[PDB]
RNA sequence: GUGGAAAUGCGCUUGCCAGGUGACCCAUCCAUCCUCCCACGGUGAGCUUUCUUUUCACCAUAAUCCACCUUGGGCCUCUCGACGCGUUACUCGGAGCGGGGGCUCAAGAUUGAAAAAUGCAGCACUGUCUGUGAGUUCGGCGCAUUAAAGCAAAAACCUGGGGUGU
RNA sequence: CAACUGCAGACCGUACUCAUCACCGCAUCAGGUCCCCAAGCAUCGAAUGCUCUGGUACAUAGAGAAAGGUACACUCAGGGAAGUCGGCAAAAUAGAUGCGUAAGUUCGCAAGAAGCAUUGGCUCUGAGGGCAAUUGCCAACUCAGAACUGCUUACGGCGGGGAAUCCAACUGUAUAAUU
RNA sequence: AUUUCGUGCCAACGGCACUCGUACACGAGUUGUUCGGUCACUGAGCACAACGUUACACCGUUUUGUUAGGAAAGAAAAGGGGCAACAGAGAACCUGGGAUGAUAUUCCAAAAAGAAUUGCAUGUGGG
RNA sequence: CGGGGAAACCCCGGUGGAGGCCUGUAGCGAUGCUGACGUGCAAAUCGCUCGUACGAUUUGGGUAUCGGAGCGAAAGACUC
């Protein structure tokens, strides 16, 4: 029986203009706008587009007013990388530096040994 | 060409009343109309009688 | 039905896997068809175990 | 709207000097005290009929208190 | 509009504290994560850029 | 649903019953007994009219004494342990009123739980 | 060959476009939709995504390959030539 | 600043650099809100030559906030697998399946404040409900399929690397 | 720096219409004009027919079997294309289910090829599930079968088929107003 | 672009009729911190400045990171100033009303019928 | 998932839902009656019938190319 009308002043069904049907305490059926949804923080696109854990998906106004720990974790590269990618960088930093130290010593020792 | 803030200040100077809201519209014939709500401490009927309405 | 029998341990993981692929393979017509097959398989296992 | 949990929280709120009025609602089997401060309406719900009167008489005389009743169109 | 895939390569700026991103036509066998060497003293491998 | 139905069982239906029992419905005729609109004879057949017309388990006229109709002090009280709708006795009262040609003189309303009364209107 | 005797994947074209044009396109259509061996992780998981772009489901690597097949016979010859010329120094 | 072995939880400021949201609209399947039927009940009208525990109408809860069981996904830990888990469906696993215990994201559910003081129908007062089935693109499978067809951009905002301060 | 509190929150649009009468066609013209919401029954159904809510009785009317007309109206004995440049127009087939289906072929099709049978009403039977402790309670209409009984072949909606020759491979475009 | 509303009116007009009217006359009606737009984004694109050409600017270039032989920044930073979307991006408010003749997520007054959310400055308490 | 086979490999039944695929609404068109009208409802319309209807598809707003010129799946088509 009931049929509804747009209540704001845009009458086109686009992705940014989506409505839900609501019954009021006065026994009426009206249109109420439901907002857009964000996808939330992600890892960098070149490293795979993976959704981060411990972070909420908030729109522009909600993200500004939210507490800080709702968008981050308390570890290095908190709201940017995942725990697998943080481990890769730490291992890469230590192991590669070790090879440079080892190969520098070998080159110096071989030169001294050759000269004598 | 007047705005709401200027209208509110002009009313107090002319009639010595304090307002709480001003609403304006531009009529189809080009004139501008304003609805002015006075504070509860001031009687709109008393002011209109003094004006001569 | 197959998930319930595995949970209740009336069936084991070896028979469950074999019957799972046969159900997807259009072997059992309805629930009664599956149940009679399970009893037939279980009875044969009893005979083999008692022979061991 | 916010809910007060215990009495000592209610006494602080009712003494905040920001309360315009206190509305008392006499529901069946419960009584509610609704304190109208700025930006928020704080409510305190009591399931015990007695000592709900005690709070009503022991409220600050300075603050305005009203009994909520059913008003008609002409009322 | 183009038949050949393109590659995004990332370098360091020689003189400033920033990163430079380039876009080139990709040779066959190029993969993500590969190291590109450009210059006179670069070795002879697929995907490297050398003087003729 | 679970059991497919048959035409042979159409005539009879299960009445169902209450666990606690002793549910009473009252119809009050104090307003027209106050005036001369009603009569003692009309009250007498009113007792009989409800007695033979109220159905039980799909059949009418045979009461297993689980439904009691007796009325006292110008109030017809039905006491039963079988499930019933309060609206049913309002429907039966309307049938009686029409048969006696009094539909335009008496209207029936409800006060509370299991109570009906007859009043005039103007 | 239960559903179709010889048309194969080209059975979606009905009775249009001619038998020999359909045969020529069938060979390249099959390999373009096949799964190719990944040398980085040892899985048959390479699939095409737009012409010349291949992505592995296992290790999530992307490789520049050839149109309708992961590696072309000309590429195999080139890799051997370059390896020999590098070893020559 | 700080808690936990871990997933990760709880409570000063940014010349420069780096990421993210914005941001990309799906057949099929499942599905909220919603409306459409049934079963039970309350209220009011309708038909009644004869039948009809019967026909019709109504039975409503806005935004915002507090506290914290279902479904789907990601991950940690213990026990470390060749056969095993799983979809209607074209999958997957020593580059770590499955089972026990956990951390987290999304969509819902539940208790409460708002809020009966409102709304509806009958005549000052009365009544003021829940459970099933079908349909329906919010959301999910970051989804199949043609592709020599394969991500519009930017403002604004968010987090971190360094540095400063305590 | 997080709470609370006090004060202040500028400008323009806002009536009505959106069409068998409010716009464009000289007009209140059977033409044209983008978007959202969309009930019940029959039924595969946004087909087609009828209906609750909402909306309308506004389009010059009255009397009234001349001929000849137009029609989104029909029927005709016997024959059955003899009519005509030409089966033009009309008639005709028709849903669903079971069986059955040729030449030719690029092996995909041709194909609903062609053709045969059944179908109403009423009273029953069987199969296809869920949850709690073998029992109890509960939900959805689909399919198959039987006895009895009847026909005046009885809404709407819904392919006529076959054998060949010429041309163009195919889907598509294209002389708004004679191709 | 006043056809909306009330009261009156029947000369002409609504191809018949009118006591009716979107006709005629006289008076009324459109209320926003949150709705749409500007403020305040880029796109297909446009073309001020600068330069060049033309007897003559009323011509050409002006987004493939981007003007101009080019000194266009008022503590380092290369590449002038703008416009173009009322269906793309962006966007802090919801119900009830006995509140109209005509407006309402725009009106309601101290029990605001009320319940909220957000932008500026202030003041207190923690400091 | 079942069969057959020494191998190479070959068969049945399900599932799945492809296609400038088919019947058919809305939409987009315009074959026949050489029907109606032909001082018309209309300076091209009306009625039945008919083509297509997931694609080289239909459509709103914005933007870009014009008179010795523009644009054209090409008809001397169209450019108020
Ligand atoms: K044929
Ligand atoms: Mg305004
Ligand atoms: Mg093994
Ligand atoms: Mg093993
Ligand atoms: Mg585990
Ligand atoms: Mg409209
Ligand atoms: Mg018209
Ligand atoms: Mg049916
Ligand atoms: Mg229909
Ligand atoms: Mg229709
Ligand atoms: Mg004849
Ligand atoms: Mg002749
Ligand atoms: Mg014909
Ligand atoms: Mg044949
Ligand atoms: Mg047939
Ligand atoms: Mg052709
Ligand atoms: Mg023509
Ligand atoms: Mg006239
Ligand atoms: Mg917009
Ligand atoms: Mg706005
Ligand atoms: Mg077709
Ligand atoms: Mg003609
Ligand atoms: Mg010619
Ligand atoms: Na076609
Ligand atoms: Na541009």
């Amino acid at each position: 029986c009931p049929r509804v009308q747009y209540r704001r002043r845009m009458h086109y069904a686009t992705r940014g203009n989506r409505m839900r049907l609501v019954r009021t305490p006065g026994n009426r059926l009206v249109m109420q706008k439901r907002g857009k949804r964000s996808q939330g923080p992600h890892t960098p696109w070149v490293l795979g587009h993976k959704r981060l854990a411990g972070t909420k998906a908030l729109r522009h106004t909600k993200a500004r007013l939210a507490p800080r720990h709702q968008k981050t974790t308390s570890r290095p590269y908190g709201g940017v990388l995942s725990h697998e990618q943080v481990r890769d960088r730490i291992v890469r930093a230590f192991l590669i530096e070790e090879q440079r130290i080892v190969k520098r010593a070998l080159k110096a020792h071989a030169k001294v040994q050759k000269e004598k | 060409r007047a705005n709401k803030t200027e209208i509110k200040k002009a009313i107090r100077k002319l009639y010595q009343v304090k307002t709480v809201k001003v609403n304006t519209l531009i009529r189809p014939d080009g004139l501008k109309k304003a609805y002015i709500r006075l504070s509860a401490s001031y009687d709109a009927l008393d002011t209109a009688n003094k004006m001569g309405l | 039905l197959l998930r319930k029998y595995r949970e209740e341990k009336k069936i084991d993981r070896h028979i469950y896997r074999e019957l799972y692929m046969k159900a997807k393979g259009n072997v059992f017509r309805n629930k009664r068809n599956l149940m009679e097959h399970i009893h037939k398989v279980k009875n044969e296992k009893k005979k083999a175990r008692q022979l061991a | 709207p916010r809910e007060i949990k215990n009495l000592k929280e209610f006494l602080a709120i009712c003494s905040r000097k920001d309360a315009r009025c206190v509305k008392v609602k006499h529901n069946p089997k419960v009584t509610k005290f609704k304190v109208r401060c700025s930006r928020h309406l704080y409510t305190l719900v009591m399931a015990d009929k007695k000592k709900a009167d005690k709070i009503e008489r022991s409220i600050h005389p300075s603050v305005k208190k009203i009994t909520v009743t059913s008003r008609s169109h002409a009322n | 509009g183009r038949g050949a895939p393109l590659a995004r390569v990332e370098f360091r700026h020689p003189y400033k504290y920033r990163r430079v991103k380039e876009l080139m036509v990709a040779p066959e066998g190029m993969f993500t994560g590969q190291s590109m060497l450009c210059g006179v003293k670069a070795p002879l491998a697929i995907g490297n850029v050398l003087p003729l | 649903v679970a059991v497919r139905a048959k035409v042979g069982s159409r005539g009879f239906t299960r009445q169902r019953q209450l666990a606690k029992g002793k549910k009473v419905f009252k119809i009050d005729c104090s307003i027209p007994a106050s005036d001369g609109i009603f009569s003692d004879d009309i009250l007498s057949n009113f007792q009989q009219y409800f007695q033979d017309n109220v159905k039980l388990n799909g059949r009418k006229g045979k009461l297993t004494s689980k439904v009691r109709v007796n009325m006292r002090e110008n109030t017809l009280s039905i006491t039963t342990t079988m499930a019933y709708r309060k609206k049913y006795f309002k429907y039966l009262t309307k049938k009686f009123l029409k048969k006696k040609d009094l539909r335009d003189w008496i209207r029936i309303l409800a006060k509370g739980k299991d109570t009906y009364q007859l009043k005039y209107f103007n | 060959a239960k559903r179709t005797v010889k048309m194969g994947v080209m059975g979606r074209y009905g009775a249009r476009y001619g038998s020999n044009p359909r045969k020529r396109a069938k060979k390249l259509e099959v390999s373009q939709h096949a799964k190719h061996f990944c040398s980085f992780c040892g899985k048959f998981a390479f699939r095409r995504k737009a012409v010349g772009i291949w992505r592995c489901d296992g290790c999530s690597k992307t490789v520049a390959g050839g149109a309708y097949t992961l590696s072309t016979p000309n590429n195999t010859t080139v890799r051997s030539t370059v390896r020999r010329l590098r070893e020559l120094k």
